[PDB]
DNA sequence: TACGGAAAAATAACACGGCGAATAC
DNA sequence: GTATTCGCCGTGAATAAAAAGGGTA
RNA sequence: GCCUUUUUAUU
């Protein structure tokens, strides 16, 4: 199959699927196990139980395949053809669907341009409909005898079923056509827009409206629903065929009204029950008050096929156990036991016991395995000599949770799982059971050696860094070798040769620390010099490759040193030369930590003693401060600021003097003068090293470990005085649990939150797929750093590694189609020029995908990405993989920089200062190498000291501003005339000073009049709120003040990534004009622009609570705030511009990124809000096919006017819609993956209603309906498929 | 093997590399197709990427010998 | 736990959960994405159809695997046709093409 | 929760829009729950289960 | 916060346009008078709850 | 050997966005 | 006609073990 | 031969 496609179910479409009928409720009988005549397991209806055998127990011995008999007419037949043959039942009366009812919009409810509330009123038999209006049960008996002969009216799912039989798809279209072209609404026009959509798509996919309504209901399968020696959905199939029963015994009897209408209720409640539930009256619950699981109970949810038994399908030839340490075994290696991998690879075992002859069987077979004799084993390590087998994590909120291995025969029943990739699981020995995987065919072991391997799984999808990274005890042994000692065992000796070392220190009569001078031999060709090298480091040099330096090595060699260490021999050696360097960085870091012998203990660290005068010194200075407080010096607010200062600042001051008792305390005679070298303490060696302590961590070990944090989120006010060392209090140790019980009860519930974060940032990526090589597009968005804070944080180093530029910057500097390797970033990084214009992901139009240059570099491998890669999938694991580590004024230019102000209309002032007329302000530190490092966002009213254009010295007050109060400047300078402002009716005057009234509280006697302040040219007003300290008849300059106007982490990746608007959104500003004050006695304020070029009649709505960011008199522009708050990200996509949201996103959630540590890089980001600016709103029809108020894909209609572009009418254009992950996913093409992220009763009820037969597109559908994935080797098996099709 | 690294730069994508050597390994399985390099006691997974370690075998040239089988 | 083959569940043609039933070793959503995001197609379809799906390619495959022959054929998931009579036993019509 | 009185308030973002909010809760032993909830329209509603 | 003034037999007590301190609370306690004069514009804003 | 479902249960009662429906101005 | 609040509705990680319960007289 | 709830426990 290529496609499938989804509509309505026909009546005769649903007896085309059944062989039969069935009319019993009782689903067996109940003496024996054996199914009744027209029963709900029977077998003429549905096929025989047993496999070749019949019903009644004659026709056996597999001699036919398609007899019917006569005695019983059960149709003997395989087990299996059971599970696909259906059954229906004839209903008396017609029957509503639930999915299409309760849906948000109602399918039934937009045919019969009826709301939720009176479309189940006629349902449930409490009103009746005309075959339109809507009338009672007590209007109805006035009907008949009043309008009895002209119309005829009925209740139920019948009367709806009549009334979809007489309206027409043709005829409403054409009624709702007419009316969307000359309309002034909004509101109104969105509730038409989907209802003309309802209408169109239906005579494209043919399905009638009266296919809706069911008349007759189709049964599962028995197999689907087995019984059990009692289910919760045969039960609930009990009670659809009892009501189904019932209504057929009251059509022969002639049933009076009243009895026919309550049993109509409850078999339209049946039905509403069995294929769906908690969307009803009432849910039904089971004997045991659990509720009972409907037909939606089982597709959808966690508990439903789409999660459990599509996404969630359990595997065969597939264990579980903890995982070990296994540091003899190689990188490539692992450890399978003897017992567990014999149960695993038993058809393995078979095929090489029939291929050499030793049981050509499958019965003997299975006895020469159970046995567990000795000539089993010797054929085990020969399949598993070289077999790769998946490791495999429970939680893979990461790509690195599946590799591959090549496991030895082991004892014990625990799997071996390499120290390397232990950081890449992210997930330490702590008694974690996880699963294994084997692949059984060739084509799929391939994939395991190629992709999926520990060797070539080095460098980290996420991040340029490598994700094989010496987290705790290797590092260790790297650390304690690489130190230099005075008087050491064998000071100040020659040696022949790095591998004189080994010699020299496995004797023992030198320590594994001596400042010597060893002989080395480096490469690029060799060069050969005598300098200052350890003994430690002498050993490093014979487990390095060639080519790598010795300048790397030279360091203390610790966690983040050893970083770049892995980095620079994959960069320059390659990874033939890295398996080896890395399995003997952990066969050197682990033999050498056994005799390095760092540990931890109550001698190793030690309190110090200005630890016991400063906390002495800090009880002593909060005495003050509260007698302070009791004589009334300082209020309740500044004492609480108080505190926390004090011991902040002790709380430092106990960290440099346990850090100096760290590193130079321990001195040794060097045969005279007494030196400061560093300490050899192995708390210090954790610590310098950053392998599992850092500088924090010790902080809270030797020292006091601070402030402690409330679970409101407040802090303690008296911190913990003592340490871990001598033990803590009863109440300090119950403070610090104030901020550790917190700290794990939000790291074991953003679990919850960032593993759905997980699923919802894969299944809105999961179509986006590169299959383009080159397109030829120069597109793409500007690239700049983080400049907002003090100090760089990630230059332009690491954030334009790996990308192809789409236009050419200049000092011709770079080419265009060339991808910046590592050493053409460093020659960006040598020219320091900014504003790169590089190939973004959401700038690349293709169909379905983007392109491989478009991309960039995959930083997992050395080359560039490869065509047919899973490009959204592996961004939104290295996405979720940081949501569970991430928790859920003046200026001061310190660095130096000349200042630069863009788009700002700086003029003169009094006394010469820069003064600023814009809202949207933005300084450039720029450098005079070309670059810039510092930037600061400061309001509109800032005093500059220097203007632009100069340098400005480091630590140097640049500007000084106000953010209580709001000033308003002027351009020009002149008299001043206070026009239409009187005294008395909207100004009052509060003693010598001035005020204006607000709006609201004012009298009516001054609504009207707005004061103005005019030049004596540009007019100046000013709004509420405002004290205006200037009289009439003073000179003031352009720079004056004329009016004073007073006033987690997690959850901002959620709210970002869904495009949700925040409780305060910033709104932005339309068309660049001339801004009024509003219009009162609405309750809310209202904004307008009437520009000379621009729209007049536009209006906008403001709640009170909010202020206005830019004036009424200044001129306002496209891109400025107008509300103060966090940017919505809705507003910034139709306003700012398509490349502005794509910057706005990355940057706030690396924003937060970096406050934990981690390192994500930009264009991971940037495949999201590519698979959320993938929905478009277009803006006018014109020669397209589709209506212009439908919501369709971005690659429909790219396509689709490039086929305009050929032809000689023009394309129309469009306006993207930025719909979340939540949004995006569910209202798209491919409906198989967006029935399985989340409501499949409401997006199945949106794609048969429509059609939407996908093209086999997209990683979620092909894995449910489990064929080839087109993002990896069958991206050429589609490949070959479209040149086949 | 140890690594994929000298068999990848010789086709360049790596998604490339599995259909060879898939169709490498499915001639080995059924059909004969003794190798070229020398038989060891490892498993076809390698000698499927041994082949290509030196370049005798490639997507290009593996159909070419398909091809040759139909002849005879 | 471990289980190459074992008795199946009888609502979907699938593995069981504990040790007591086999240990039939589940997959997840979660590590579906994990595998095909290194580009294992070959792995992946095999994951979900020849270990549970493919009722008539898992014994094809076992007498595959005794032969000494490791090839996989393409069928059809008894799984997604699971999914197949769950849409179909409502009143919406869902075929293949 | 213990049967009686309970004065709550969700301050900050949680259902705020920019008012902080006062809701008061009286539950029993066993019954109906009784619930005086405000809103951002500062309109005592009463909530019941 | 009221913008005109309270006045009792002839005394300013609250100032008209004005936010006024805790001064007057304790002033106004010693000389507790049961009538002032109200202008008819302040009582049309209130409700009358009977 | 029968009906499967209703009203009482001396029921269990969450939180953060979202979509459509019923009002005030 | 235009918002505006709210009733109900989407979602709330993943993975192993034990227990009852599988309609009521 | 199972399935679904609930509880405990693990990452
Ligand atoms: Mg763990
Ligand atoms: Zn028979
Ligand atoms: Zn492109």
């Amino acid at each position: 199959f290529d496609a499938i496609k989804i509509a309505l179910a026909s009546p005769d479409m649903i007896r085309s699927w059944s062989f039969g009928e069935v009319k019993k409720p009782e689903t067996i009988n109940y003496r024996t196990f054996k199914p009744e005549r027209d029963g709900l397991f029977c077998a003429r209806i549905f096929g025989p139980v047993k496999d070749y055998e019949c019903l009644c127990g004659k026709y056996k011995r597999l001699k036919h395949r398609g007899v019917i008999c006569e005695k019983c007419g059960v149709e003997v037949t395989q087990t299996k053809v059971r599970r696909e043959r259906m059954g229906h039942i004839e209903l008396a009366s017609p029957t509503a669907h639930i999915w299409f009812l309760k849906s948000l919009p109602s399918r039934i409810g937009l045919l019969l341009d009826m709301p939720l509330r009176d479309i189940e009123r006629v349902l449930y038999f409490e009103s009746y409909v005309v075959i339109q209006q809507i009338l009672t049960e007590e209007q109805y008996l006035d009907a008949l005898e009043e309008f009895g002969d002209e119309f005829d009216a009925k209740m139920g799912a019948e009367a709806i079923q009549a009334l979809l039989k007489s309206m027409d798809l043709e005829q409403e279209c054409e009624q709702l056509r007419e009316e969307l072209n000359e309309t002034n609404s909004e509101t109104k026009r969105k509730k038409l827009t989907k209802r003309i959509k309802l209408l169109e798509a239906f005579v494209q996919s043919g399905n009638k409206p009266e296919w809706m309504i069911l008349t007759v209901l189709p049964v599962l399968p028995p197999d689907l629903r087995p019984l059990v020696p009692t289910s919760d959905l045969n039960d609930l199939y009990r009670r659809v065929i009892n009501r189904n029963n019932r209504l057929k015994r009251l059509l022969d009897l002639a049933a009076p009204d009243i009895i026919v209408r309550n049993e109509k209720r409850m078999l339209q409640e049946a039905v509403d029950a069995l294929l769906d539930n908690g969307r009803r009256g009432r849910a039904i619950t089971g004997s045991n008050k659990r509720p009972l699981k409907s037909l939606a109970d089982m597709i959808k949810g966690k508990q439903g096929r789409f999660r459990q038994n599509l996404l969630g399908k359990r595997v065969d030839y597939s264990g579980r156990s903890v995982i070990t340490v296994g540091p003899y075994l190689r990188l490539h290696q692992c450890g399978l036991p003897k017992k567990m991998a014999l149960e695993l690879f038993k058809p393995f075992i078979y095929g090489k016991l029939e291929l050499r002859g030793l049981a050509t069987t499958i019965k003997a077979a299975k006895k020469m395995v159970e046995r567990e004799e000795a000539v089993v084993w010797d054929i085990l390590d020969e399949v598993i000599r070289e077999h790769p087998v998946l490791l495999n994590r429970a939680p893979t909120l990461h790509r690195l949770g599946i590799q591959a291995f090549e496991p030895v025969l082991i004892e014990g029943k625990a799997i071996q799982l390499h120290p390397l990739v232990c950081a890449a699981y992210n997930a330490d020995f702590d008694g974690d059971q996880m699963a294994v995987h084997v692949p059984l065919t060739l084509e799929a072991q391939l994939e395991a050696r190629a992709l999926m391997m520990s060797t070539n799984n080095i460098l980290s999808p996420a991040n340029g860094e490598p994700i094989i990274v010496p987290s705790q005890d290797v590092v260790l042994g790297l650390y304690y070798m690489t130190r230099d000692c005075v008087n050491a065992k064998g000071e100040g000796m020659v040696l022949t040769g790095p591998k004189e070392a080994e010699r020299l220190y496995r004797s023992g009569l030198a320590s594994l620390h001596a400042r010597v001078k060893v002989r080395i031999t480096e490469y690029e060709v060799a060069k050969t010099s005598l300098k200052d090298t350890t003994v430690g480091r002498a050993i490093l040099w014979m487990i390095v490759p060639k080519g790598l330096p010795y300048s790397i090595v030279n360091q203390a060699l610790g966690k983040k040193a050893i970083s770049k260490m892995l980095n620079t021999c994959y960069r320059i050696l390659g990874l033939k030369p890295t398996v080896i360097f890395a399995d003997q960085i952990m066969y050197t870091g682990f033999a050498y930590a056994a005799r390095s012998g760092a540990s931890v203990g109550i001698d190793d660290m030690v309190i110090p003693e200005k630890k016991h005068e400063i906390i002495s010194e800090a009880e002593a200075e909060v005495a003050e401060i509260q007698e302070q407080f009791q004589s009334g010096l300082v209020t309740a607010g500044e004492r609480y600021n108080k505190v926390i200062d004090i011991w902040a600042a002790a709380n430092d001051r106990v960290s440099k003097a346990m850090m100096d008792n760290l590193q130079t305390e321990t001195v040794i005679n060097r045969d005279g003068q007494e030196e400061k070298q560093v300490s050899f303490n192995s708390i210090y060696m954790m610590a310098d090293s950053g392998a599992r302590g850092s500088a924090a961590q010790i902080r809270q070990l030797a020292g006091m470990r601070g402030l402690m944090a409330k679970p409101d989120g407040s802090i303690i006010e008296t911190p913990i005085t003592a340490n871990f060392r001598e033990g803590l209090n009863v109440l300090q140790y119950f403070i610090s649990t104030h901020g550790a019980r917190k700290g794990l009860a939000d790291t074991a519930l953003k679990t919850a939150n960032s593993g759905y974060l997980t699923r919802r940032l894969v299944d809105v990526a999961q179509d986006l797929v590169v299959t383009e090589d080159d397109c030829g597009t120069h597109e793409g968005i500007m690239m700049t750093p983080v400049i907002e804070g003090g100090d760089v944080k990630e230059p332009l180093r690491d954030r334009v590694l790996g990308r192809v530029t789409a236009e050419d910057v200049l000092k011709i500097l770079v080419p265009r189609n060339t991808l910046l390797h590592e050493q053409w970033c460093d020659l960006l990084e040598e020219n320091s020029v900014d504003a790169v214009k590089v190939r973004s992901v959401v700038s690349c139009d293709t169909d379905f995908g983007v392109c491989a240059h478009c991309y960039g570099r995959d930083l997992a491998r050395g080359h560039i990405i490869n065509k047919g890669e899973a490009i959204g999938v592996i961004a939104a694991q290295s996405i979720g993989e940081p949501g569970t580590q991430l928790t859920m004024s003046s200026i001061q230019v310190k660095n130096k920089g000349s200042i630069k102000l863009s788009n700002v209309k700086s003029v003169v002032n009094s006394s010469g200062k820069l003064v600023i007329t814009s809202r949207n302000t933005e300084l450039k530190l720029i450098d005079e190498f070309g670059r810039t490092k510092e930037s600061y966002k400061v309001p509109y009213g800032a005093v500059l000291a220097k203007g632009d254009g100069e340098q400005v010295a480091g630590g140097e007050t640049v500007a000084n501003w106000d953010p209580h109060t709001m000033p308003v400047i002027t351009e020009v300078s002149g008299f001043v005339r206070f026009t239409d402002m009187i005294d008395g009716q909207t100004i009052t005057r509060q003693t010598s000073s001035l005020v204006v009234l607000d709006s609201a509280e004012r009298t009516a006697g001054g609504k009207d009049l707005r004061p103005a302040l005019k030049i004596v040219p540009a007019q100046y007003f000013l709004p509420g709120k405002a004290i205006v300290q200037l009289e009439d008849g003073v000179q003031i300059s352009s720079g004056d003040t004329l009016a004073r106007i007073p006033q987690g982490g997690l959850p901002r990746v959620a709210d970002l990534f869904e495009a949700r608007r925040p409780k305060e959104p910033a709104i932005l500003a339309e068309i660049s004009g001339i801004v009024s004050f509003g219009k009162e006695t609405k309750g809310k304020r209202r904004l307008v622009i009437t520009p000379v070029d621009g729209s007049d009649p536009y209006e906008e709505m403001i709640p009170k609570w909010r202020q206005l960011n830019v004036f009424e008199g200044e001129r306002v522009e496209r891109g400025d705030v107008i509300s103060d708050g966090p940017e919505a990200p809705h507003d910034i996509l139709r306003l700012r511009g398509v490349h502005a949201v794509t910057r706005y996103i990355v940057n706030e959630v690396q924003d937060v990124y970096r406050l934990q540590g981690v390192k994500i890089n930009d264009k991971h980001i940037e495949v999201i809000v590519r698979q959320m600016l993938r929905k478009a709103t277009i803006v006018n029809a014109g020669s397209s096919d589709f209506l212009e108020g439908e919501q369709v894909e971005y690659s429909r209609v790219k396509i689709a006017n490039r086929e305009l572009e050929a032809n000689g009418k023009v394309g129309a254009t469009y306006s993207r819609d930025l719909l979340g992950i939540t949004k995006a996913s569910l209202a798209t093409e491919s409906f198989i993956s967006a029935a399985s992220f989340q409501e499949t009763t409401r997006v199945l009820t949106e794609a048969a209603v429509a059609g939407k037969r996908d093209e086999l597109r997209g990683l979620k559908e092909n894995v449910i309906v489990g064929r080839l994935i087109p993002a990896g080797t069958g991206y050429a098996y589609h490949q070959d498929r479209m040149r086949r099709r | 093997r140890v690594t994929v690294q000298d068999a990848v730069e010789k086709i360049g994508n790596r998604f490339d590399l599995v259909l060879v050597a898939a169709r490498r390994a499915r001639q080995m399985q059924v059909g004969g197709k003794d190798p070229l390099v020398p038989e060891e006691n490892d498993k076809t997974t390698v000698i499927a990427l041994r082949e290509i370690e030196e370049g005798l075998i490639n997507n290009q040239i593996l159909d070419v010998r398909e091809r040759q089988e139909q002849q005879e | 736990h471990a289980r190459s083959t074992g008795s199946y569940s009888l609502v979907t043609q699938q593995p069981l959960g504990g040790k007591a039933q086999f240990g039939g070793q589940r997959f997840g959503e979660m590590e579906v994405w994990a595998l095909e995001a290194y580009g294992a197609a070959y792995t992946l379809q095999e994951m979900l159809t020849v270990k549970s799906d493919d009722v008539n390619g898992r014994t094809k495959m076992y007498k595959n695997i005794v032969d000494g022959n490791h090839q996989m054929e393409p069928g059809m998931p008894e799984s997604f046709n699971v999914l197949l009579k769950e849409i179909r036993s409502l009143g919406i019509n869902i075929e293949l093409e | 929760r213990s049967p009686g009185v309970f004065f709550d308030s969700d301050k900050g973002k949680t259902h705020s829009s920019g008012k902080v909010l006062y809701n008061a809760r009286i539950i029993p032993y066993r019954g109906s729950w009784l619930d005086f909830e405000f809103d951002p329209k500062d309109n005592l509603f009463v909530r019941i289960d | 916060t009221a913008s005109f003034d309270i006045e009792a037999n002839g005394k300013v007590y609250v100032e008209k346009g004005r936010r006024i301190t805790a001064r007057h609370i304790r002033q106004l306690e010693k000389d507790d008078v049961k009538l002032i004069e109200v202008p008819v514009e302040y009582i049309a804003g209130k409700v009358v709850a009977k």
